RNA sequence: AAACUUUCAACAACGGAUCUCUUGGUUCUGGCAUCGAUGAAGAACGCAGCGAAAUGCGAUAGGUAAUGUGAAUUGCAGAAUUCAGUGAAUCAUCGAAUCUUUGAACGCACAUUGCGCUCGCCAGUAUUCUGGCGAGCAUGCCUGUUCGAGCGUCAUUU
RNA sequence: AAUAAUUCUCACGCCAGGUCGUACUCAUAACCGCAGCAGGUCUCCAAGGUGAACAGCCUCUGGUUGAUAGAACAAUGUAGA
RNA sequence: CGUGAGCCCGGGUCGAACGGCCUCUAGUGCAGAUCUUGGUGGUAGUAGCAAAUACUUCAAUGAGAACUUGAAGGACCGAAGUGGGGAAAGGUUCCAUGUGAACAGCGGUUGGACAUGGGUUAGUCGAUCCUAAGCCAUAGGGAAGUUCCGUUUCAAAGGGGCAGUGCCCCGUGUGGCGAAAGGGAAGCCGGUUAACAUUCCGGCACCUGGAUGUGGGUUUUGCGCGGCAACGCAACUGAAC
RNA sequence: GAGACCGAUAGCGCACAAGUAGAGUGAUCGAAAGAUGAAAAGCACUUUGAAAAGAGGGUUAAAUAGCACGUGAAAUUGUUGA
RNA sequence: UGGUGAGGCACCUUCUGAGUCCCCUGGAACGGGGCGCCAUAGAGGGUGAGAGCCCCGUAUAGUCGGAUGCCGAUCCAAUGUA
RNA sequence: UUGACCUCGGAUCAGGUAGGAAUACCCGCUGAACUUAAGCAUAUCAAUAAGCGGAGGAAAAGAAACCAACAGGGAUUGCC
């Protein structure tokens, strides 16, 4: 809601910075296995559970 | 706002008449500092801040 | 009408976030966590759920202080400086 | 270096000019952060940490000297171990023995002996 | 006769079996005894030149001090003065520190970044008001200190 | 108070007002129902005509023209007769 | 080759280990268990993509246009709306720029999709304050204990004044949580952004708290006058109870 | 420190960003997923296409190893041949 | 009753053997053939394929050191309250 | 009036201590049913699982109000 309860608003800030794709330069690190962000979250797919 | 107002005085020697604060959705804090009418904010940003 | 119609009336949020365990299991009316049992001093866990203890046990976090205890013991809890270090 | 400060140089300073160094270092990092928005910032960040550690080191060393002959010391200066070790009986209290027991130890202690030699 | 259906082979598909491996598991044996109110285990939020996670760390934040090694890190420029260096490194050791908000969690609460009280310093005409900074204020119990209560009770004055 | 005090419940004059929320949807696509599901989910504002009337029907302000489309018109259907 | 389980060889692919014989050993032989896990068929280009009246012309963009955009025409919701706002809930879906694949059960140049940036400004709105139903401490009492009852009791319970201590006064009685719809101090108009507005800008106000000056009022038998009265006036002392 | 153990449907649920992603109001439930090559040498350049890509050409011992990557069975499918 | 300690344990820490000799296959010898060497070391791992001698380590001691505390073998000091 | 003593209190008085984590093994309390008996109720499972309290590197026990009946052994613990 628009009434946010600052503790809750602090979790929402964490959730949107975490929802980013992986930098390109990580895919070239001489022994890398990381290929794509497997913890991607979308508001139409999965609930944050707050 | 009291800490922000005093910080600007000691840091860049800025006299403000009011300050309005935000908390952006990413978690940081914004602060609109309204300068006194007898000083040029554009002039200050060029010299003290380097925001030119 | 106990199915699809009744699920539309469900916007009440029985359980909220807990300060101690960070789970959405703090009952809002009872003010008691359903996971760690937090109105109380003693963390909640039972021997009839081996998985529940495993998820909550000592090796599952940062170990901000116990990780250093092992090294301190192996050297016998030293104090001081290594025999003439730079600077007092 | 340009932004780096060597630990050896700071150890020879005093508290007054270490604080002046700290304030002057913090000012540059503020200006460099502004210019960043519009690599030396890493050097300045470590230099600030380096100066703060040495200032604290000089404070606690002087404090330990002051409390050298005091019965009670601040919990920061008291030696930290396991709390179980801190509750342990002291060496003086552990080595203390009854008067009657000492009389059976000064006379009739364990003897160094051997067999099959006579 | 072609088409279609069925069978086989070659090649090409779909799929990931089989073979070989393995910084993993499992069981046995040997040695050791070390969490926490000097604030633990756990939780939340942050910190990188360019990072989402993992790992590490806490506003001194992918870390400082100290010691040892001795020329790196690496995906790109950035360190070339760090080349006698009085010393690189995501190195090893680790005895000095830092350690945000919490949590047994301790001013009262907390579904609130809420509401308080005491002392000290600084500024605003300020012992009382306002702001900033620092140090504090839980409960039970123990020893002692000091201030008391009770015709419980002793002696004297009276 | 008789030589100055005094009500600062009269007028004017001086200083300050900390912390957190504030975007957007609120639904035949932003909520719940495994979904961009004909379901369900609290409330405020409420024009003109006809008409007893926030009945039905038509229109204004505002908003849509979104729901796989094209061609034929057999049986059997579903809905309207 | 062998009755047979199987063994051996030739041809093709492949790139790092493997086999015979004698003993020892076992998690040692599959067609089924509505067996388990993974993968794949016929059905089958089949059922189907039919509620909410409905679309058409031109032009532009573009490789590509029924479902992009502009204009024109035709319609629907018809104010208990398909409109304008919010509470709960969601969490960046908001705005701009750009776009290969995937998603939008047809397409897509379009998008609540994807990528990069930007966006939420308060003394006056709300929370914060109060208490309600109710919940939890304290004193106590149970219970082997985790804990249960208790909320004023069979408690030595607290709150203020004067100059880190001293001296006074009162006491019947002594905690907290609990409402973004209850109670409650105080802000309106105009303008402004791609995205905010009772929050920014301009003007004009209001409340609370603290200090404190001028003017005015009262008072030389110390704390105002007027009206028959209902009452009036700019003030016009007021401690505990 | 070892093994007459298991060898990626086995061995712990986890050989991997595993008590993770995800489900449930909650107590709790809980996966799948290893292997190019010695070395990225991870296909320059030309041409067709709007583009994805294709065809030449090149790297390699090998692309009958092209990141959908060691080998590549069967079910099922396409072409050719009988 | 005090003393003085060898070292002998317990702690870590530096150092200690021998081919990259010739030919063939191979992209690359760690393969095959020949000629040698070390071994108190032919456990294990890496290196472009099966490596004792290419590299780390592995086997015996003994040396470059230093932290602390446990034990005794020789020797030297004394004295009686109660 | 003053000074003692006894008992009961206050204090952000000076100095301390307890809680929580962990619980594989250890010391206690509490405490089932499935199951066996070819049924079932005592019994058995079992003085076990779950629950609660408390420690350590081990814990507990431990130097006989013991065992014996013998020509007598001689704290505790563990194995056969
Ligand atoms: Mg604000
Ligand atoms: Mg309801
Ligand atoms: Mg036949
Ligand atoms: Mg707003
Ligand atoms: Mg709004
Ligand atoms: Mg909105
Ligand atoms: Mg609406
Ligand atoms: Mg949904
Ligand atoms: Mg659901
Ligand atoms: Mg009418
Ligand atoms: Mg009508
Ligand atoms: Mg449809
Ligand atoms: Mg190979
Ligand atoms: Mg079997
Ligand atoms: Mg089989
Ligand atoms: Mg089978
Ligand atoms: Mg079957
Ligand atoms: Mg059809
Ligand atoms: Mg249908
Ligand atoms: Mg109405
Ligand atoms: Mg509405
Ligand atoms: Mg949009
Ligand atoms: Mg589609
Ligand atoms: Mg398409
Ligand atoms: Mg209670
Ligand atoms: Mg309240
Ligand atoms: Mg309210
Ligand atoms: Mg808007
Ligand atoms: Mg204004
Ligand atoms: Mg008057
Ligand atoms: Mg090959
Ligand atoms: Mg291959
Ligand atoms: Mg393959
Ligand atoms: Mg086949
Ligand atoms: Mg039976
Ligand atoms: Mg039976
Ligand atoms: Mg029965
Ligand atoms: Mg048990
Ligand atoms: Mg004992």
């Amino acid at each position: 809601p628009s009434h946010k309860t600052f503790r809750v608003k602090q979790k929402l800030a964490k959730a949107q910075k975490q929802n980013r794709p992986i930098p390109q330069w990580i895919r070239l690190r001489t022994g890398n296995t990381i290929r794509y962000n497997a913890k991607r979250r979308h508001w139409r797919k999965t609930r944050l559970g707050l | 706002k009291a800490q922000i107002k005093q910080a600007l005085k000691k840091l860049y020697d800025i006299d403000t008449v009011k300050i309005n604060t935000l908390i952006r959705p990413d978690g940081s804090k914004k602060a609109f500092a309204r300068l006194t009418a007898d000083v040029d904010a554009l002039d200050i940003a060029a010299t003290k801040l380097g925001l030119v | 009408t106990k199915g699809t119609s009744s699920f539309g009336k469900r916007h009440t949020k029985t359980h909220g976030l807990c300060r101690r365990c960070g789970r959405r299991s703090l009952h809002n009316q009872k003010k008691v966590c359903a996971s760690c049992g937090y109105p109380a001093a003693k963390t909640r866990k039972y021997n009839w759920s081996e998985k529940a203890k495993r998820r909550k046990t000592t090796g599952t976090g940062r170990l901000r202080y116990l990780s250093t205890v092992s090294r301190k013991f192996k050297n016998g809890f030293q104090t001081g400086v290594p025999k003439g270090s730079k600077g007092p | 270096s340009s932004g780096k400060v060597k630990a050896g140089a700071l150890w020879s300073k005093n508290k007054d000019e270490l604080t002046k160094q700290l304030g002057e270092l913090k000012t540059e990092l503020g200006q460099l952060r502004i210019q960043k928005i519009v690599n030396k910032i890493h050097d300045l960040r470590k230099s600030i940490a380096r100066v703060l550690t040495i200032i604290n080191a000089k404070q606690r060393a002087q404090l330990r000297l002051f409390y050298k002959n005091k019965k009670y010391l601040p919990l920061d200066l008291r030696a930290k171990q396991t709390r179980a070790i801190r509750r342990r009986l002291s060496k003086e209290d552990a080595s203390r023995v009854l008067e009657k027991t000492k009389k059976r130890t000064t006379h009739f202690p364990l003897r160094k002996f051997a067999v099959k030699a006579a």
